[PDB]
């Protein structure tokens, strides 16, 4: 079909797929983000290189 | 230069897919036709 | 959608990924491969090109002399450099670059003036608002979760073990290696001439990297299993081209990766990994490396060989001393984990001080990516 | 849209000829010259020098038929202008300062054939602009698909080439000099042995009637030998022009073998069907798969009933077994070649890339070196 | 009761060369080709020949299908070069094999059933009391009489570089190309097709070949002589056929060599022997590169066209630094060179201890190669 949705379906390999997959599954983003201790911690870690740096 | 001398580049391949089942159409159809009369017989 | 998001773009040797901040997933990962035609072509009205870009570029490997424009990690040739980043732009993430800022990461002991390029065939041509650079390696730890321990990333063109301590890295103690995938690739191709296989152009070099990729592993112990395949015939397993022929490469399985850690197979000076990594960890201060040994983290394509963790643990282990505890972290999405990384600094509210500017740009000329970024 | 081209195929063993962006030629005609060999007695009767054409088949016998072109290269020049005026003039019925044109040889020819052959085109006919094409690129063409190798086989030359995505490969061209006039001869040949003796110029045109009607190849050779000897069931009966009756029986499948094992003729080289596979190999590893899947013959001589199975059976069992094989022999394909010059005469992108008249003017008969392939 | 002198069998494909050892020249040179008839014998009372071996096997072209037992430097009919080996043994040298030791050339990457089929068929068919496999361009530099210098053979069926510092040679620095003589008699084939002349039949592949050896040479500025070509005829040459017809090459003089330096004519994507000879240099390390740019040897019979000494040292002096000084050592028998060298390794009373004897044969079986030989 024309349609590239079915074109990106068909080209790419199916270990691509597995890892698409296999990280989509953990969501490993979202879990460092939406955990608030972890985050604002690196919020403050980001601000002392700031305040380090210049 | 060496690789595609001989041909222009990007060209569309739809194209020659069309002629190709134009000309085939000719062949279902079955047309009559006659070759084109010269201008000097005109 | 709403409001502009940034892009992450990690480009190594091997293969470039491309994604929008925030997001789980890279939308595009393809080789980093710009391919040129090289046999006559007689075929008039129909679809030839003078260059091919990306995935299509591996897809017709048989007309084409494959060229990789990043060779060991270091940008060689930058018209198929700026090739490969307008086809990630415009024909996979079809995004405008104008719009949105973009994150590039970048290997730790580098040229100084590859960041000067970068820098300018960025804000000149493809006319960002913003851009950030940042190292490869402390961006996997950022994505394990951990603050401070020792990272070892081999990609495709180079391997470096950094050491961070309190997330914020330290210099003096990073240790860098020009031994990677495609030296390995080369050496496999070697060591196959010996059965009478021949691989002599680069789709044969795909191709003999497709091979390595599928049917490789390290050994727990290496006398022990050179005697095991001594022994029997076992350790055999057959590969089919795509000529059709089968291959049975056997013996060769383990003698592949085993240059990661006995690197006087390639007559090179240096010495494997573990006792590198090892040398990075005694460079820091007696203080913290009760830390560094238990935050041991792999990441990079070369690291999924199978059983790479027990063989690593076990070589750090004989060299460390008995007192202390070995703990390597290995991630199931590795390969991946410093894109992972940029999404997680691309969604930081005080990052978003850390932004060069177009007209800080304009003001101060292409150096100030040195004394902006870190 | 303005003046069509024409297009023009001059094979060693007939001519054909038509309008671009037609379906089928109009005029297809034997490429002989004839001239007459005995006493003239009735005064009167008008004189002619030469026979050109289906004219010289009728009256063969008070001629010598020659053949103009040879192993595909054209021999005498002087015959190859009578062949194209009378093609031009008497079967066409065109003025060529009118029209381009467009022909067709074949791949590996010596340089002066091609000099010459756009000399000729330009200084005495004329004509606007002309082009030249190898035929199995046009037989690609006329497949309709992007991706093969390609099998021509004409009274002249047999020739394979391979062409992935649009891009031939210089290096695995193969000629063969094995065609439909050696087949022929060997049929001569071999007749001796039931006594009929053909020897004149005149009896080879009704050997050449009897090939093309009389004769299969064969998908087991010695097992059709073994049945070829127990039986008389494969014995057929031909007429001959003045009225006797031959019964060829064994030497039917004889005769197109010799394609298969060329050691029959005395020539050293092999097989069509080894031919086609070390063309094949001599390409890349990554396209092999699909020159497999894509076998393409072209030219009259592959008009054999029985062809296709034997040259799939035979590649089968040269390849590994692991990859399909299918041969695509299209009903039309003798004037493939010709329906593919028609596609491309008349593309809209191929229009400029005619070897224009004052290009020829200013570079000399070289220029169709620089361009055409 | 002295010891009596060894045998030196050289085998590249295409001509064996054979003598004993001390002496300045090998008593024994013929083409490695083997024929059978193909046509019916109708004559009663011939002889009853199945195979034509080596030189006799040339005088009977007409009537036989020659063929060649190697193929790119690899034994692909070990029963047949058993033909060429006893012709040599008993026709030519005349002397017994189980009496003297024997040594033996071969290519450097050659799969090692190859190796162990040579050991074996030495000593279980023509008994042979000691033997040994030496590298061919080693012997070529022994033979120019220099300890450091890069050597780059070049022969019918390959091309090799192999560089050697102080009596060490580097086995990475190894490079081997399938570019050779008889890839460039079927350029010429094809070249000399457009002329209008054709060769088809081996016997006239042998054809092919002697005009080329007579009548070809390699020219300093290929664009400056193809428009000298094309602008006057004082460039062409005439050959008589055994049928006895003059041929006029003229443009095609200078077109087959060089191919050699640009391979890209036929095909292959490889890089020319200029280049090969740069990388193999340039892949050594740096204290010995200076030396190695001032001992380049050319040896083996395809470097005998005249003015490959010339175009090469301006070609490498193109490539290299401008400081160094490029010296191309040709020497004017260089054809025989590698024999030259075999002889002086089996006179050597140092050399004596490292035969490869038949006791320890005896327990070591066909492995044994691997281990006492290079
Ligand atoms: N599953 C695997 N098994 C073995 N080797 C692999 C695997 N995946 C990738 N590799 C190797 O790693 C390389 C890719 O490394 P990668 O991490 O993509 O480099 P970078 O991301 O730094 O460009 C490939 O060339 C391949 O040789
Ligand atoms: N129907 C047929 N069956 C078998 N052989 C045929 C048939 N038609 C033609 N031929 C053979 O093919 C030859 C004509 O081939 P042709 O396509 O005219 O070659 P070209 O056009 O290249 O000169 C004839 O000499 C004859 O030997
Ligand atoms: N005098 C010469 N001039 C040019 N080329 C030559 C000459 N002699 C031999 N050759 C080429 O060199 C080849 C012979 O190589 P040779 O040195 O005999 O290989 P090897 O010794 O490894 O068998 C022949 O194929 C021929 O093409």
């Amino acid at each position: 079909e024309e349609d590239p949705e079915y074109l990106r379906l068909r080209n790419r390999a199916a270990d691509l797929r597995q890892d698409f997959n296999l990280m989509e599954q953990k969501k490993r983003v979202t879990m460092i983000l939406q955990s608030p201790s972890f985050r604002e911690e690196l919020e403050g870690l980001i601000q002392e290189q700031m305040k380090k740096g210049n | 230069a060496v690789p595609n001398l001989f041909v222009p580049l990007n060209t569309n391949p739809k194209e020659v897919q069309e002629m190709r089942n134009k000309i085939r159409e000719q062949n279902l159809q079955d047309i009559k036709t006659a070759g084109p009369q010269s201008q000097v017989l005109c | 959608d709403d409001d502009i998001a940034a892009l992450v773009v990690d480009n190594g040797s091997g293969m470039c990924k491309a994604g929008f901040a925030g997001d789980d997933a890279p939308r595009a990962v393809f080789p980093s491969i710009v391919g040129r035609p090289r046999h006559q072509g007689v075929m008039v009205g129909m679809g030839q090109k003078d260059s091919y870009v990306g995935d299509e570029a591996q897809s017709k490997r048989g007309i084409l002399t494959l060229k990789y424009p990043i060779e060991h990690g270091i940008v060689t040739n930058w018209d198929d450099m700026e090739k490969i980043w307008h086809h990630t732009f415009y024909n996979e993430l079809r995004v405008a670059p104008e719009e949105h800022p973009v994150l590039l990461t970048e290997a730790p002991l580098n040229p100084k003036a590859n960041r000067e390029k970068m820098t300018q065939i960025m804000f000149e041509t493809f006319n960002t608002p913003a851009m950030y650079v940042a190292i490869q390696a402390v961006l996997s730890l950022y994505a394990s979760g951990r603050t401070t321990g020792i990272v070892m990333d081999s990609g495709d063109g180079v391997t470096h073990t950094v050491p961070i301590y309190e997330g914020y890295a330290l210099p003096h103690a990073i240790l860098r290696l020009d031994l990677a995938g495609r030296d390995l690739t080369d050496y496999l191709m070697k060591i196959l001439t010996e059965r009478g296989y021949s691989f002599t152009t680069t789709a044969e070099r795909e191709i003999v990297r497709d091979i390595k990729e599928k049917l490789c592993y390290v050994a727990l112990d290496f006398e022990q299993e050179m005697a095991t395949a001594a022994s029997s015939s076992s350790l055999e397993k057959s590969y089919e081209l795509p000529d059709g022929q089968v291959i049975t490469i056997g013996n060769e399985r383990f003698r592949c990766p085993e240059a990661l850690f006995q690197p006087s197979f390639l007559g090179m000076e240096s010495c494997g990994i573990h006792e590198t990594t090892f040398n990075s960890i005694m460079k820091c201060d007696v203080d913290i490396r009760k830390d560094l040994y238990a935050n041991t983290v792999l990441s990079g394509g070369t690291t999924m060989y199978p059983g790479i963790a027990d063989r690593m643990q076990k070589e750090i282990t004989a060299l460390a001393p008995s007192t202390m505890k070995i703990k390597i972290i290995a991630p199931p999405e590795r390969k991946y984990s410093v894109w992972i990384g940029g999404s997680i600094l691309a969604s930081l509210s005080t990052f978003q001080q850390m932004w060069i500017s177009k007209q800080e740009y304009d003001e101060s000329g292409p150096s100030i990516v040195h004394r902006k970024c870190f």
